[PDB]
């Protein structure tokens, strides 16, 4: 149970971290 | 100027020739590296089984 | 960053959930087995 | 049957451990790669207009051979988006067999070994995956409907091409006999960066459709007998405009420049 909350928790954590650095990325998309 | 045009055309054909070849190598190369990496996975599975 | 950011939060959700899922199905087994050894513990009060 | 006294099963099911290699296996995304390639070649295409003179002729043995390098480089993206979607439905598949398939222990150890259990194997269903076949074929890109056409404009610039909008449909575009004015209607002057309608197929110069459509949100086609409420938005880039207007202008200037030093020679 321990060990399934913990995952549970990170799932959360790092998917919302992903989202983040997902649009930051977005957002770092951008001679003669 | 539009024969060296000509030229520098031709060149953009044989050119690009060879990026179809070179992406030939590079897809089917992927694919050999996915396919010997999914090898690897079933005989580390094996192995901590 | 968009390359390795998308292999880190892949990793580590697919990490995760495989051992939620892992560690449930633990969890139910171990509570179908708790439910066993008290039927027993019942058993063995019954006797005595 | 020969057993395995060797222990190593033939097959055993997804070992948790490697259910995280598992996780880990998968094409890699090359759409990047093909994104540069098609970049590359609509460069290609703009420089191609842009050097070869429209005087000179032999542009179609180019055209053609880029055209069949570019179709075969996005069959080779498609082939790897295959891939990877066999890879996906593949993984999906040895997972919920593997995972049908009992977990290993010593007992199973010998039931997998000896063949009384099998599991699917990620190497056999690999191999027995369905092989990477072109998957959308990335032909919508205005290079393979230049690739495609620009022989036959070399051959006249001014052609009406009507089948140029959709590269989508990856039947070959039976191109329609007629002559794209050099003209725009509106400002009644050449193409600079013209704007095709998606709806009616009639181009006009950027700035001249502007002007047509300005002050309203929403105007009628400005080319004659043509109804179509157009807006700014209605209309796209036409690479095949600057390319027809810009082989136009180049043919123009070299006979204006030859025309002119003799014009001058007069004096
Ligand atoms: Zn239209």
């Amino acid at each position: 149970t321990e060990k399934i909350r913990n995952r549970q928790e990170k799932i959360e954590r790092y998917t919302s971290d992903g989202t983040t650095i997902e649009a930051q990325i977005d957002a770092k998309v951008i001679r003669d | 100027i539009d024969d060296q045009i000509q030229q520098l055309l031709l060149k953009q054909r044989h050119l690009l020739s060879k990026m179809a070849s070179s992406m030939k190598s590079l897809k089917n190369c992927q694919k050999e590296l996915i396919s010997t990496q999914i090898l690897q996975f079933e005989a580390q599975n094996m192995d901590v089984s | 960053q968009l390359k390795e950011d998308i292999n880190s939060r892949q990793s580590k959700i697919q990490k995760y959930k495989d051992d939620t899922i892992y560690y449930e199905d633990k969890k139910k087994v171990y509570l179908e087995n708790i439910k066993k050894i008290e039927v027993n513990v019942a058993a063995l009060k019954e006797g005595i | 049957g020969a057993l395995n006294d060797n222990p190593i099963p033939k097959s055993v099911p997804l070992h948790p451990k490697s259910g995280k290699y598992f996780h880990n296996l998968h094409a890699r995304d090359l759409s990047n790669i093909y994104q540069q390639c098609y970049k590359q070649i609509d460069e290609t295409i703009n420089q191609l207009v842009d050097s070869t003179s429209p005087s000179t002729i032999g542009i179609e043995e180019q055209v053609a051979d880029i055209t069949s390098t570019y179709k075969l480089l996005s069959t080779y993206e498609s082939e790897s988006n295959s891939f990877d979607e066999h890879i996906k439905d593949l993984k999906k598949n040895f997972k919920q067999s593997s995972d049908a398939c009992p977990q290993i222990d010593l007992s199973t150890w010998d039931k997998y070994r000896t063949g009384e259990l099998t599991a699917p194997k990620l190497s056999e269903l690999y191999l027995n995956m369905p092989t990477p076949e072109p998957a959308t074929m990335v032909n919508n890109t205005d290079t393979l409907k230049i690739l495609k056409v620009l022989p036959y404009i070399w051959n006249d610039p001014t052609c009406v091409i009507p089948d140029l909008q959709n590269p989508a449909d990856e039947d070959d575009l039976q191109i329609e006999g007629g002559k794209i004015e050099l003209t725009c209607p509106i400002t009644c002057k050449p193409y600079e960066a013209p704007l095709i309608s998606r709806k009616c197929n009639h181009v006009f110069d950027r700035d001249g459709i502007q002007n047509y459509l300005q002050g309203y949100t929403t105007r009628d086609c400005p080319q004659a007998a043509c109804s179509q409420v157009v807006s700014m938005r209605d209309f796209v880039r036409d690479p095949i405009m600057e390319l027809r207007c810009k082989i136009a202008k180049m043919k123009e200037s070299q006979e204006q420049d030859k025309r002119s030093s003799q014009a001058i020679d007069v004096l």
